[PDB]
């Protein structure tokens, strides 16, 4: 059983196999896993249910593999259509903005968005 | 920077992605101000 | 908490602080390694999670 | 003569064998441990593995026991 | 003579040695399957397979080992 | 005759050798049985004999090395 919600908008709240990408690495759910908390880091997920994948672009959240088997993502904004060039405009502004200022962060946050879209 | 402001700031440039709705430009665009407040007087009003 | 689409009962909830995270058997009942510092994580996310939920 | 000696000395030199079957056996009952307690509930698929995996360890182990025994008979 | 036939039973002795490597390596592979197994209750039906196999290699130099041992020994 | 009674003592001192590898092995299941304890809090009562089996098995492997010493010693 997989729960996989947003603010706006709640998507799998089984599944069979769900692929994360997590504080811990990459982190694969099938079936029974042990119950973990995970910090989902700024990720490209894929939810398997069947052989039918479903691909998602996701903000970074938290997992918790219950003791019940509820994977409960928790996320801010998740699909395909979520990665689907202006954000490598937007990174070179950014770049730009770290010479002064939290805003280097930002722009640190982008460069592993950038990255993260560009693996797609 | 606290970690869900590290994943606001994540969620924010991730609809930068061509494809677009109200709904997240509104979740991308808020305002407020944030006041403090004595034990009484009031500091200046700061923009969240 | 509005009780009934035409009442409204004031409601209050308590959010659990990171202490509380760290003296709960929630480690009999999940597994973090310690490299994550998963309270000081998980506080901070349910802190905005929780309220969020009591501003709708 | 020399070869009788050799004989008994060849068979001490084997009995050396026996060291890293014991460590393995070790090896394998702490793994044993570490998923026993990081499951609560792996124990039952678990425990023929286990068993499994300390049959093998320790049948080196007799591998190097068997050679100190010939050595030492003949 | 008393030379070689010594050497044999000796140099049988010496070879028995290499053995303790493999003895400690097919529990490194088995330690790795219970963890793993713990770990992902389910990935058991693909990786007992992986298991079997590295404990015949990591068990196949112990044969070569054990293999001379017995050329000494019996030779 | 002196070389036959020094190969024994010989043959002796080289099987105490043996006996090294079971006691880091003994300590390693305790190791876990102690991470184990502190992992869960409550692993304990299961766990126990647990690694009282793994105990004996891995000094067993000692005992055998001793009892080679002792009878390339005595003879």
């Amino acid at each position: 059983k997989l729960q996989f919600a947003l603010p706006h908008e709640t998507l799998y709240s089984e599944v069979t196999q769900v692929n994360l990408p997590a504080k811990s690495g990459r982190i694969g759910v099938l079936a029974n896993h042990v119950p973990t908390v995970e910090q989902l880091l700024p990720g490209v997920v894929e939810v398997m249910e069947g052989s039918n994948s479903k691909k998602f672009f996701i903000s970074g959240g938290f997992a918790t593999v219950q003791p019940d088997s509820q994977l409960c993502v928790t996320a801010i904004e998740a699909p395909l259509e979520s990665f689907s060039e202006n954000i490598k405009n937007l990174l070179a502004e950014a770049k730009k903005n770290v010479s002064s200022s939290r805003e280097a962060a930002e722009a640190a946050i982008q460069v592993e968005v950038l990255e993260n879209l560009q693996s797609v | 920077i606290s970690y869900a402001a590290y994943l606001n700031v994540a969620a924010q440039a991730i609809r930068s992605t061509e494809l677009q709705t109200a709904s997240v430009l509104n979740r991308s665009q808020t305002d407020a101000f944030y006041t403090q407040y004595k034990n009484a007087s009031e500091p200046t009003p700061i923009t969240k | 908490d509005p009780v009934s689409s035409l009442s409204f009962e004031p409601s209050e909830k308590p959010i659990f602080n990171a202490k509380t995270i760290e003296q709960s058997p929630s480690f009999g009942k999940f597994e973090i390694d310690t490299d994550a510092n998963v309270p000081r994580d998980l506080f901070e996310y349910t802190l905005a999670n929780q309220m969020l939920t009591a501003m709708a | 003569q020399l070869v009788l000696a050799a004989k008994y000395i060849g068979a001490g030199i084997s009995t050396i064998g026996l060291l890293g079957a014991g460590i393995g056996i070790a090896i394998v009952f702490a793994a044993l441990i570490n998923g026993v307690s990081r499951n609560p509930s792996i124990k039952d698929t678990v425990f023929p593995m286990a068993i499994l995996g300390f049959a093998l360890s320790e049948a080196t182990g007799l591998f190097c026991l068997m050679v100190s025994f010939l050595l030492l008979f003949g």
